[PDB]
């Protein structure tokens, strides 16, 4: 039934714009506003804005009023969110949403502004960052009869790698922490895993790094000093 | 105008366990313009409840909300393995929308105490301009613990960034690492370095370090 | 031009081996990218280049 289609992910540089389009497969255009909400990574739902398409009733989050400018296309039945004056604190996944309401309306011709968000879009990822596509650099981390050793995956662009350990013939103890983006804005993640201290003479333990985006295929050793 | 409150910021539930979340409004507002949202690890969030009270088409008898004026809760029971992730209240009457800040709901386990590593910073990295030492935390509960660095006996701010791994389905515990960032520079001047660790499951801050070199 | 080729680096380190990829306008622009690429890794060798195949090579 009624359901949203998203744009893809979008890279932008600080100080410039970003625009989204959001497309309604399903039900009316006219009837029901979009509602806007957005996420900041490890933070809150946040609400942008709505605007019913067409008919013009719209309102702008206090945070996102001069910066933000909601419109539509009514041929290709297409909205849009357009967003100015980047920073880093607009990084995020954004959803539009609606109310389904009475899906397809007959006859309606009414205008519901005030609802709750049933349906959801599948999200549109916006890294605000002035970096381009660059392949991470791979350095290791050297260590109760338990050790721990790892690999710092750092400064690559974008998002994601995949870590293995021994080609993935080590699984137990594992830990590949979420990718922080740093002020510079180069992703960097850590994958620890945790074994006997007895082993650390003995055993070889090599961390298989992937990076796609940049075509990278690494394997370093970790040794302990 | 209108803002909106949750507690508490983390509930921890037990399989058989029926737990209850909160939503106070700023002001007295009317019953029917909240809402309630449910947000999986890895999925767009979901709508539970619309108008305080009235459960979204396909949501189940496990969840039901009630309020009124200013205070506004929402009950679990029979928590499934589904239902654990953060839970938001929705106020969407008037011209502008306000979500609360969430509550995550996690699995109830025994507390347990975290490992604390310490790693200094690579050769291999050094001589590229930059230094990292990372501290890690690893298997603990609950899921919050402050670290703080100490760099000869100096506490650090705005340098340091961590993040949390999702709580383990097996042994529902959580894990931690910290990065430090330092320029060649400011590695090179200083000589201690320090991981305080503050956590429920420690009697007092446990602290990892190094000196550089040795 | 603004028309770029895809440039292989090949990495045989004591402790770090495998392959990485830059797009370039010439190989002159790409090799000066893999040389940041390997000193930020910390690995230091020989280079070799394969003018067929687009691939440098860092041994140590
Ligand atoms: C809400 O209404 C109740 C009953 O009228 C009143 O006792 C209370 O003080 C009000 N609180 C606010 C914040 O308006």
């Amino acid at each position: 039934q009624v359901q949203l289609v998203q744009s893809g992910a979008e890279v932008r540089k600080p100080g410039s714009s970003v625009t989204i389009s959001c497309k309604p497969v399903g039900g009316t255009f006219t009837n029901f506003a979009i509602h806007w909400v957005r996420q900041a990574p490890g933070q809150g739902l946040e609400w942008v804005g709505g605007r019913v398409p067409v008919v013009g009733i719209y309102k702008y989050g206090k945070k996102f009023h001069d910066r933000l400018r909601l419109y539509e296309d009514d041929p290709m039945k297409t909205v849009f969110l357009e967003l100015r004056s980047l920073t880093s604190d607009d990084t995020g996944v954004y959803y539009c949403t609606r109310w389904r309401g009475c899906g397809m309306c007959p006859y309606d011709t009414s205008s519901y502004y005030n609802d709750a968000s049933d349906v959801w879009g599948p999200g549109t990822k916006v890294i605000v960052s002035a970096a381009s596509t660059k392949g991470p650099s791979v350095f290791p981390l050297a260590p109760g009869g338990t050790a721990a050793l790892g690999c710092l995956v750092k400064d690559y662009f974008p998002e994601p790698v995949t870590v293995s350990w021994n080609s993935g013939a080590l699984t137990s103890g594992v830990h590949t922490f979420p990718a922080v983006l740093q002020s510079s804005g180069l992703y960097s993640l850590s994958s620890v895993v945790t074994v006997p201290s007895s082993s650390l003479g003995t055993q070889t333990y090599i961390c298989n790094v992937n990076h796609k985006p940049s075509n990278t295929k690494v394997d370093k050793k970790v040794e302990p000093k | 105008e209108i803002v909106l409150t949750q507690s508490p910021v983390t509930l921890s539930l037990s399989s058989g366990e029926t737990g209850t979340l909160s939503c106070r409004a700023s002001q007295n507002i009317s019953s029917s313009w909240i809402a309630w949202y449910q947000q999986r690890r890895g999925q767009v969030p979901r709508l539970l409840i619309s108008a305080a009270s009235a459960r979204a088409a396909g949501i189940p008898d496990r969840f039901t909300g009630r309020g009124s004026g200013t205070d506004f809760t929402l009950t679990i029971t029979r928590l499934e393995p589904e239902d654990f992730g953060v839970y938001s209240c929705q106020y969407y009457g008037g011209s502008f929308f306000t979500f609360g800040p969430g509550t995550q709901v996690d699995v109830k386990r025994t507390v347990a105490a975290p490992s604390v590593f310490i790693f200094p910073p690579s050769d291999e990295q050094l001589k590229s301009g930059t230094a990292s030492v990372v501290c890690l935390l690893n298997n603990f509960y609950p899921r919050e613990a402050k670290v703080q660095w100490k760099v000869d006996n100096a506490l650090q701010s705005g340098n340091s960034q961590e993040s949390v791994t999702e709580q383990d389905s097996k042994d529902s515990t959580y894990s931690l690492s910290s990065t430090l960032t330092l320029s060649k520079a400011d590695y090179e001047k200083h000589k201690v370095y320090a991981c305080e660790v503050t956590h429920q499951g420690l009697s007092s801050p446990v602290t990892k370090s190094f000196n550089r070199g040795e | 031009t603004p028309a770029v080729t895809t440039y292989k680096l090949v990495i045989n380190g004591k402790t770090l081996k495998g392959e990485t990829t830059t797009k370039a306008v010439d190989a002159e622009t790409a090799e000066k990218a893999f040389k940041q690429y390997a000193n930020d890794n910390g690995v230091d060798g020989v280079w070799t280049y394969d003018d067929a195949t687009k691939t440098f090579t860092v041994t140590e």
